RNA sequence: UACCUGGUUGAUCCUGCCAGUAGCAUAUGCUUGUCUCAAAGAUUAAGCCAUGCAUGUCUAAGUACGCACGGCCGGUACAGUGAAACUGCGAAUGGCUCAUUAAAUCAGUUAUGGUUCCUUUGGUCGCUCGUACUUGGAUAACUGUGGUAAUUCUAGAGCUAAUACA
RNA sequence: CGGGGAAUCAGGGUUCGAUUCCGGAGAGGGAGCCUGAGAAACGGCUACCACAUCCAAGGAAGGCAGCAGGCGCGCAAAUUACCCACUCCCGACCCGGGGAGGUAGUGACGAAAAAUAACAAUACAGGACUCUUUCGAGGCCCUGUAAUUGGAAUGAGUCCACUUUAAAUCCUUUAACGAGGAUCCAUUGGAGGGCAAGUCUGGUGCCAGCAGCCGCGGUAAUUCCAGCUCCAAUAGCGUAUAUUAAAGUUGCUGCAGUUAAAAAGCUCGUAGUUGGAUCUCUAGCGUUUACUUUGAAAAAAUUAGAGUGUUCAAAGCAGGCCGCCUGGAUA
C-alpha cells in the first residue's frame, strides 16, 4: 500500500532522471510548433492552404474559422518549394521539419480566449497592410510578450494595390525593385510607419535581411495572400530562425510531453482528443491519465489516428491508423469514456507501474476559468458545441452578458438535452433554451422541443446564436412588459396646483404637478386623511394641449381621469379637497411586481418614497 | 431455408455413432450415397473413433486420400461416404476386412470378417420394375439397380451379390420360419425367426419374430431383413448372437466377469 | 452456437424459517461433533440424505415383482453398502428410510483421519488434510469432504513428500535448522 | 421528473442528513419504497425512495465511504 | 418437510385482506483471498452507423508463346514452378435477430397413385439402316494510345487459346 | 415467433420459454426481377418512400437484426484482440480460404469444491470423575476476553524450470523466498414483537430520524445518532421489481352466497349439462362407438436413472489389467 506507493513515486523519480540523463545531443532536432495569429479577416488561414497547396479554403460555411488545428509540412513539401528559389544549404540534414498549428482569431470570444495552448516555438503575425494595426494583433502581442516566446511578423495584402505587377513563385525583393519607385515609396512609408507602431509597443522591428541580429530584431516579411510571393522566403526566414535560435530546447529526447489541444465529437467514434505529440513514444493498449473536469480519467487507447500530410483536422479526411508513432507530430487519439475533458493541459502516458496519481492540483492552480465554474445546484441556461473551444467560447460569452448557465454537452442534440431543458422549463420560462453551435439537430429532439415549450438556437456562424440570443432577450423583455401591464402601478405622489379649470365628474380633468417619482396612464390613485378614498386607473396625462407618456418632476399636467365602475364615482369638494394629497394605491403584489423585471425603466434615486408610502399603507 | 443444408451439428447427429458435447459444434455429415444420412456411418467415425487408428480429422483424410480403404471392391477416398448395413469395407494394406452389422443394443459394431467371407454380401430388394424392352430390373436398400433378376426374386426377399461382379448368386424368399434381423425401431439389432405377418391393406404390415432364447416382439415390414434360409444364417453375427438379454443379467454377467 | 455444457446443479436447500431455535442448535451440534466450516455443508450432507429418501420413498409404491423396482432398488442398496452406511444383513428398501445426517457425516475422510488417529483432533484433521498431509491409495486428497469407500478405509496414509511421514523438513524446520 | 417519460413523482431520501448531499438539479436513480407502489406507515402520497445521486450511491454518502463528485 | 406467524377489540370467537417467510430471475448497493465451470446490447429503438475484417477456389488430368526464374539439346510442337486472365464450381450453407404471424407458424400422425430435385451411388450410353488421322469464327490475358475531379468506371487499336462459343 | 424445454411444486396446478437443438420468418419500409438444380437472394441487381456520404455541382456511391467498435435509447449487457491447431464447411482441391468455430481479454448472470489457523506447556477464589462428612487432595476428560511461553505445518503472494498450447495464458508439477497483534486484519444486515440477539452507557427531546406490518420518538428512548457487547448467514449479504409456493384468498381434487361480499322480483323456454328398473362367428364377419389392457411408431440435448475415485463435487463420457478385457445402458 504505502510502501508500494513510495517505491511508486522513487521509480517515477529514476524514470524521469534516466529520462534527463539520456538527453541526445548532436543534431537529429524536434519539429518546431509554428502558431499563427490574426483580427478577423487578415489572412492568417488559407495561406496554408497555399503553403500546401489545399484547392477547398471557402469550405467553411463563413469567412471566420472556429477551431485549432495542425496541418503538419513535412520536408518533401520544404524541399519542394525549397528548390523553387534555392537559397541555402541543398538537402540539409540538420532540418527536423515544419509543425504549423492555425489559431481562429476574433473579437468576440477574445481571441479563443487565448490561452493559446502556449507551446507558440514561432509565432506569425498578420499585419495586413490595408488596414494597418487592429485591437486583437495589440493584445496578440502583448499575450506573446507575457510569455517570452520568439516571434515574427508577415504582411499579406501588398499585391491588393491595384497596381502591383503580379508576378507570382518569385523573390520579395526582386518583386518589390521590379515595381514603379513611388509604390516602393509608399510601401516604405507604411513599413516604416509598422516599424513606429511596433517600437512604440516595446519592439524593435525591421525588414528580414537589413542586419538582422533576430536576437533583438523581428523580421518583417512582405508575402502576397493570393498569389503566393514571399511563401519560400517565409519558410526560408522560419527554418533559419528555428536553425539559429531554437538549437537545445528542441532536443530529440525521451520525457513524456504529449498535451490535450482539441475535444471533438465523431460520429461512430465517441468523444476523439487531438493531441500535439511532442515527446514521448506512447503505444496502442497503453494507459493514460487525461486531466478531465470532474476530476483525472484513466482511457485505454484503442488506436492511433493521423490525418493525410499536407491536410488539415478541418473537413473530415480518410484519417490513417497508425499502431505506433514517433514524438514529432499531431494526431487524434480515441478510447472510452472521454466525455468531460479539459484543453490546453499536459496529458500523462503510464506503463504498468501500479497507478502514478496526484499531478493535478500542481497544473490547476489559476487556470480555474473554464467550464467547472457549472451551477447545477441553481437555474440556467443549456449549452451544445461542436469541439470543447467553441463551448468555452459560448460559456464566456453567457459570463459577459449575466446568464446562469445548467447544463454542457459536446455532439449532437438529442431527446435528453431537450428533457433537461424542459426541467428548467418549470423553474424560469426564459431561462429552458439550447443554445447549439455547428451541431446537427436531432428529429426527435426538434419534434420534442416543438411540442413542449423549448425554444433551440441552431447556427453555424456564432454571430447568429449571439445576435438570435440578445433579440430573444429583448423580445422576452417586450413580451413580459406588454400583457403584463399596469400591475407596477408605480409611484406616484401629487401636488395639487390650484386654481386650474376643473371638470366635475365623468371624466374628471384634473391640473397636478408631481411631487414624489413620476406618472404614467393606468396607475390607480387613492386620498388618505379622507379615510382611504380611491379613483381607480387614470385614462390620459395631457401637458396643456399635446399628451406625454411621463410627468417631468413638476409639470402641469391637466390629466384626464374616469374613475372604474363602482356604486358610485368620488366627488371633487364633497369627498376630497384641494389641500388632500393624491398617493397612488401600491400592494405587496404591486411592489413585488415591479421589484424584478422592473429594474431598467424603473426611477433612478426616488426609491425611497416606496419604503416612505409601504410604511404609511402597512407592507 | 432456400436449397439444401450443407453442415450438421454435433448434438443433431444420430445417437448410435456416439459423439460426445464438448469435442466441437458440427459432427460429419454423412454425404449423399447408398444408404440415408440417419442409418449410415462416415469413414472418419469408422477409422477416427471406432478403430481408434487417425486422432484428429486430417489423419483420416491422410489414411483415405493415399487410397488404402475399399467400400465393397471399391477404392473410395471421401471421408464423410456414408457405409450402412451389410457394406463390407476392406483395408487391403493391414489386410483387415469388416461387416457393418448393428449390435443389440442398436448400433453399427466393429465386427470383423475372414478375407474369404469379404467376396460377397446380402441385399434386400426395395422394388421390381421393368422398362425398355422388358428386361426387367430390380432396386436393393443399398441402392444397387441389377438388370435380368430372378423371376422367383419378388419384393422384401432377399439376394446376396458377388462384391467383384454385379450379378446375384442365390436368394432367400421372405416366408415363415426364416432367420431376419431389425434394422428400425426399438427392437433395432435383435436376430431371431418369422412367425407370421399380418397384412394391414392401406397400412403397414407388422410382423412377429421369435428369439432364440423364446422371446417373441413385433416389427414393422420396411424394419426387417432375412439373413438365412430357416434358421442357419448366410453371415456370421456380432459377439452377441443378437439375443436381448435384459439389465438384470446384463448386470449378473457384467458381476460375473469381474 | 458454442461446443460448451450449461449442466450445473444446486447442491444444498436454505431452511423454511430462517430463525428457529431447537433447528439452529441441531445444526451446531453437527459442526461441532465434525467440525464443519459453515451450515451450507449441513445442508448439502440434509439434501443428498433427503434426495436418497425419495428415490427410496418413490421406488417403495411399485409392486415387489417389478423388474425396475428390483433393479433400481439393488443398485442404490449396492452404492449405499459401498459408500459405508449400512451392512449386507440390513440391506432391504425398507430400512433405506431409518438412515440419519450423523451416518453420512461419519464418512467423510475428515472424520475417518480423525477416528483412525492420524489427527489428535476433528478440527486437526481438516487443517491435516487441506494441507496435503493425508493420501487414500497412492493419490493424495485435500477434500475434507471426500466421502470415504467401505473397501478404501484400510489405507489412509500419510502422503509420503509430507514432513510428518515422508521426511522432509519444512519451512519452520528448516529456517531454525539453518539458524540452529 | 423522470427521463423515459418525463413526468413529476415525489422521492423520499433514506438516512439521516441525506437531503444535504442532494442539490436541486441534479441527476437521481430512484427506486420503489418496498410495498409494490403503495404509501409508507407515516409519509402520505409518496410510492418512490432515491438510492443515488449524481452517479453516487446515497448509502457512500452516509457512511463517507465516497465524496460527492467536484 | 402435505408447515404457518404479527396486525381491527376493554377483552373474545370469526370473515377478510395488508405485513412477515422461502425459491427463481433482471437491476442495483456495499464487500471481495484461492480454484474449476460459465451467461452476457433480448426487453426501451427490427433506431442510426465512421473504420477494419467476415467467400473464396488448381489437381499428373479444361486453356500456359508473362524470361517472373534458371534448365536441358541445341533444327527436338509442348522440360518444369507459375503471376495474370478465359473456363468450371461455390457464393441459396453458415451467422445474426424475433418486426411480422392466432387453424397461421408449429407439434404428433399420414399422403404425393398429384410434383420437382445440383450432387453422390448404381443402371444406361456402337439397340437408330441414313476433314473424321480432328472443321469454323471471335475475344480476354499481354503490348500500345486514352478520357473523367471522382468509383472494384471503361472506349478505341494490334496479336493468340478451349471441356468457352459454334 | 411455435415446439424440444425452464422455474416452482404433497396430489392437482400456476408462471415463463427473444436466447446455443428443430421448424418459420426478415435483412431500414414496400414492390419487381436477372443467373441458377435451388433465391422473389439483399456482404445480387432495378425503381419508388425515409435517412444520408463524396463533389470541380456536370455526376458518383449507399445498407451491422455477421465479428469487433461507436452513437442513441434506457434500470439493463464485454475486446476496433490472436489462430485455422481442434469440430466441420466450401473449391478444379491431401496443399488454398472461413470473425462458422476455436483460444485469450472484460465478467460477484449464476453453479461446484474450498483459506482467514492447528497442536503442546504454564495460572485459574475455572468445570466434571475419585478420596475426606467439610477444609483440602490428581499427568483421568473438557474450557476461554492470556497482545503469557514454545517450536512444528503451511497456502496466499514473489519467482527459476518445465508441462500445457498454433503461439501464449490459466491449472497441475517443482527449485529459491514467504506467518505472532500468524497488522498475510471478513464483510453485509439486525439486537421491542413477528424473528435469533442488551431494560448496557453517552447524545437528541413528537425536532432529527427509525419502522415491510404493529408501532418507537413530547428530558431516565429495550426501537433514533454513536460507543461497547451479542445474534444471523458467511466470501458473500442487503435493497427494488416481475413471478411461484404460502393462497382451501380462483377451490377439478378443494372455497363461499340467512346476518361477514354474495340467490336473478317471479314463472315459462331453445341451445348447453344430466337422466329410473330390466335383455346369460361362419376368405368375409359380429350393431357401431367411448372406456380399459397389450403391441409398433415416435431426433438428440434436457429430466429421472445404470456403470465409472474429475484428487471429491458441479461435471465429463470416459476408462480399467500385465498388446489385452470393456462402456457409451434403461425409463
Ligand atoms: N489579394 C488578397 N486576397 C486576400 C487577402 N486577404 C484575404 N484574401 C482572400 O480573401 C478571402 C477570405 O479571406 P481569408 O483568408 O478567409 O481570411 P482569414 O483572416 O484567414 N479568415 P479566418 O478567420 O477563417 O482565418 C480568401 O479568398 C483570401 O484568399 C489579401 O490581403 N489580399
Amino acid at each position: 500500500e504505502e510502501r508500494a506507493y513510495d517505491k511508486a513515486k522513487r521509480r517515477i523519480e529514476k524514470r524521469r532522471l534516466e529520462h534527463s540523463k539520456n538527453v541526445t545531443e548532436k543534431d537529429k532536432l524536434r519539429a518546431p510548433i509554428i502558431c499563427v495569429l490574426g483580427h478577423v479577416d487578415t489572412g492568417k488561414t488559407k495561406i496554408l492552404d497555399k503553403l500546401r497547396h489545399t484547392h477547398v479554403q471557402d469550405g467553411e460555411a463563413g469567412g471566420i474559422t472556429q477551431q485549432i488545428g495542425a496541418t503538419n509540412v513535412p520536408l518533401e513539401a520544404i524541399n519542394e518549394q525549397t528548390k523553387m528559389i534555392k537559397n541555402f544549404d541543398r538537402e540539409n540534414v540538420r532540418i527536423p521539419g515544419m509543425l504549423i498549428i492555425d489559431t481562429p482569431g476574433h473579437e468576440s470570444f477574445s481571441n479563443l480566449r487565448n490561452r493559446g495552448s502556449s507551446l507558440c516555438d514561432i509565432a506569425i503575425l498578420v499585419v495586413d497592410i490595408m488596414h494597418g494595426l487592429e485591437p486583437q494583433t495589440i493584445e496578440s502581442i502583448n499575450l506573446l510578450k507575457s510569455k517570452k516566446c520568439p516571434f515574427i511578423v508577415a504582411l499579406n495584402k501588398i499585391d491588393r494595390l491595384y497596381d502591383w505587377k503580379k508576378s507570382p513563385d518569385s523573390d520579395v525583393a526582386a518583386t518589390l525593385k521590379k515595381q514603379k519607385k513611388n509604390t516602393k515609396d509608399e510601401f516604405e512609408e507604411r513599413a516604416k510607419a509598422i516599424i513606429v507602431e511596433f517600437a512604440q509597443q516595446g519592439l524593435n522591428a525591421a525588414l528580414f535581411y537589413e542586419n538582422k541580429d533576430p536576437r533583438t530584431f523581428v523580421s518583417l516579411v512582405p508575402t502576397s495572400a493570393h498569389t503566393g510571393d514571399g511563401m519560400g522566403s517565409l519558410i526560408y526566414l522560419l527554418v533559419e530562425l528555428t536553425q539559429t535560435m531554437l538549437s537545445k530546447r528542441l532536443a530529440h529526447c525521451e520525457e513524456l510531453r504529449a498535451q490535450v489541444m482539441e475535444v471533438k465529437a465523431l460520429p461512430g467514434m465517441g468523444t476523439t482528443i487531438d493531441v500535439i505529440l511532442i515527446n514521448g513514444r506512447l503505444k496502442e493498449g497503453d494507459t493514460i491519465i487525461v486531466p478531465g473536469v470532474e476530476g483525472p480519467i484513466v482511457t485505454q487507447i484503442r488506436g492511433l489516428l493521423t490525418p493525410p500530410p499536407m491536410k488539415e483536422l478541418r473537413v473530415k479526411n480518410q484519417y490513417e491508423k497508425h499502431k505506433e508513432v514517433e514524438a514529432a507530430q499531431g494526431v487524434k487519439i480515441l478510447g472510452k469514456d472521454l466525455e468531460k475533458t479539459l484543453a490546453g493541459l499536459p496529458l500523462l502516458v503510464a506503463y504498468k507501474e501500479d497507478e502514478i496519481p496526484v499531478l493535478k492540483d500542481e497544473l490547476i492552480h489559476e487556470l480555474k476559468q473554464t467550464l467547472n465554474a457549472i451551477k447545477l445546484e441553481e437555474k440556467g441556461v443549456y449549452v451544445q458545441a461542436s469541439t470543447l473551444g467553441s463551448l468555452e467560447a459560448l460559456l464566456e460569452f453567457l459570463k459577459t452578458s449575466e446568464v446562469p448557465y445548467a447544463g454542457i454537452n459536446i455532439g449532437p442534440v438529442h431527446k435528453k438535452d431537450v428533457m433537461k431543458a424542459s426541467v428548467m422549463l418549470e423553474h424560469d420560462p426564459q431561462y429552458a433554451v439550447i443554445l447549439a453551435f455547428d451541431v446537427r439537430i436531432e428529429r426527435d429532439a426538434q419534434e420534442m422541443a416543438d411540442s413542449l415549450g423549448v425554444r433551440i438556437f441552431s447556427a453555424e456562424i456564432i454571430y447568429h446564436l449571439f445576435d438570435a440570443f440578445t433579440k430573444y432577450r429583448q423580445d422576452y423583455k417586450k413580451q413580459k412588459q406588454e400583457e403584463f401591464k399596469h400591475i407596477a402601478v408605480f409611484p406616484c405622489k401629487i401636488k395639487i396646483l390650484p386654481q386650474y379649470i376643473f371638470n366635475s365628474r365623468d371624466p374628471i380633468v384634473m391640473g397636478v404637478t408631481v411631487e414624489a417619482g413620476q406618472v404614467k396612464q393606468g396607475t390607480p390613485m387613492c386620498v388618505p386623511s379622507k379615510n382611504f378614498v380611491d379613483i381607480g386607473i387614470v385614462t390620459s396625462i395631457e401637458i396643456n394641449h399635446k399628451q406625454v407618456d411621463v410627468a417631468k418632476k413638476g409639470q402641469e399636467v391637466c390629466v384626464k381621469i374616469e374613475p372604474i365602475p363602482g356604486e358610485s364615482p368620488k366627488m371633487f369638494g364633497r369627498h376630497f379637497e384641494a389641500t388632500d394629497i393624491l398617493v397612488s394605491k401600491i400592494s405587496r403584489q404591486s411592489i413585488d411586481a415591479l421589484k424584478d423585471w422592473f429594474r431598467d425603466e424603473m426611477q433612478k434615486s426616488d426609491w425611497q418614497l416606496i419604503v416612505e408610502l409601504k410604511k404609511v399603507f402597512e407592507i | 431455408a432456400r436449397g439444401p443444408k450443407k453442415h450438421l451439428k454435433r448434438v443433431a447427429a444420430p445417437k448410435h455413432w456416439m459423439l460426445d458435447k464438448l469435442t466441437g459444434v458440427f459432427a460429419p455429415r454423412p454425404s449423399t450415397g447408398p444408404h440415408k444420412l440417419r442409418e449410415c456411418l462416415p469413414l472418419i467415425i469408422f477409422l477416427r473413433n471406432r478403430l481408434k487408428y487417425a486422432l484428429t480429422g486430417d489423419e483420416v483424410k491422410k489414411i483415405c486420400m493415399q487410397r488404402f480403404i475399399k467400400i465393397d471392391g471399391k477404392v473410395r477416398t471421401d471421408i464423410t461416404y456414408p457405409a450402412g448395413f451389410m457394406d463390407v469395407i476392406s483395408i487391403d494394406k493391414t489386410g483387415e476386412n469388416f461387416r457393418l452389422i448393428y449390435d443389440t443394443k442398436g448400433r453399427f459394431a466393429v465386427h470383423r470378417i475372414t478375407p474369404e467371407e469379404a467376396k460377397y454380401k446380402l441385399c434386400k430388394v426395395r422394388k421390381i420394375f421393368v422398362g425398355t424392352k422388358g428386361i426387367p430390373h430390380l432396386v436393393t436398400h443399398d441402392a444397387r439397380t441389377i438388370r435380368y433378376p430372378d423371376p422367383l426374386i419378388k419384393v422384401n426377399d432377399t439376394i446376396q451379390i458377388d462384391l467383384e461382379t454385379g450379378k446375384i448368386t442365390d436368394f432367400i424368399k421372405f416366408d415363415t420360419g426364416n432367420l431376419c434381423m431389425v434394422t428400425g425401431g426399438a427392437n433395432l439389432g435383435r436376430i431371431g425367426v418369422i412367425t407370421n405377418r399380418e397384412r394391414h391393406p392401406g397400412s403397414f404390415d407388422v410382423v412377429h419374430v421369435k428369439d432364440a432364447n423364446g422371446n417373441s416382439f413385433a416389427t414393422r415390414l420396411s424394419n426387417i431383413f432375412v439373413i438365412g434360409k430357416g434358421n442357419k444364417p448366410w453371415i456370421s453375427l456380432p459377439r452377441g448372437k443378437g439375443i436381448r438379454l435384459t439389465i438384470a443379467e446384463e448386470r449378473d454377467k457384467r458381476l460375473a466377469a469381474k | 452456437p458454442v461446443a460448451r455444457s450449461w449442466v450445473c446443479r444446486k447442491t444444498y436447500v436454505t431452511p423454511r424459517r430462517p430463525f428457529e431455535k431447537s433447528r439452529l442448535d441441531q445444526e451446531l451440534k453437527l459442526i461441532g461433533e465434525y467440525g464443519l466450516r459453515n451450515k451450507r455443508e449441513v445442508w448439502r450432507v440434509k439434501f443428498t440424505l433427503a434426495k436418497i429418501r425419495k428415490a427410496a420413498r418413490e421406488l417403495l409404491t411399485l409392486d415387489e415383482k417389478d423388474p425396475r423396482r428390483l433393479f433400481e432398488g439393488n443398485a442404490l442398496l449396492r452404492r449405499l453398502v459401498r459408500i459405508g452406511v449400512l451392512d449386507e444383513g440390513k440391506m432391504k428398501l425398507d430400512y433405506i428410510l431409518g438412515l440419519k445426517i450423523e451416518d453420512f457425516l461419519e464418512r467423510r475422510l475428515q472424520t475417518q483421519v480423525f477416528k483412525l488417529g492420524l489427527a489428535k483432533s476433528i478440527h486437526h484433521a481438516r487443517v491435516l488434510i487441506r494441507q496435503r498431509h493425508i493420501r487414500v491409495r497412492k493419490q493424495v486428497v485435500n477434500i475434507p469432504s471426500f466421502i470415504v469407500r467401505l473397501d478404501s478405509q484400510k489405507h489412509i496414509d500419510f502422503s509420503l513428500r509430507s514432513p510428518y511421514g515422508g521426511g522432509r523438513p519444512g519451512r519452520v524446520k528448516r529456517k531454525n535448522a539453518k539458524k540452529g | 421528473q423522470l427521463i423515459k417519460n418525463g413526468k413529476k413523482i415525489t422521492a423520499f431520501v433514506p438516512n439521516d442528513g441525506c437531503l444535504n448531499f442532494i442539490e436541486e438539479n441534479d441527476e437521481v436513480l430512484v427506486a420503489g419504497f418496498g410495498r409494490k407502489g403503495h404509501a409508507v406507515g407515516d409519509i402520505p402520497g409518496v410510492r418512490f425512495k432515491v438510492v443515488k445521486v449524481a452517479n453516487v450511491s446515497l448509502l457512500a454518502l452516509y457512511k463517507g465511504k465516497k465524496e460527492r463528485p467536484r
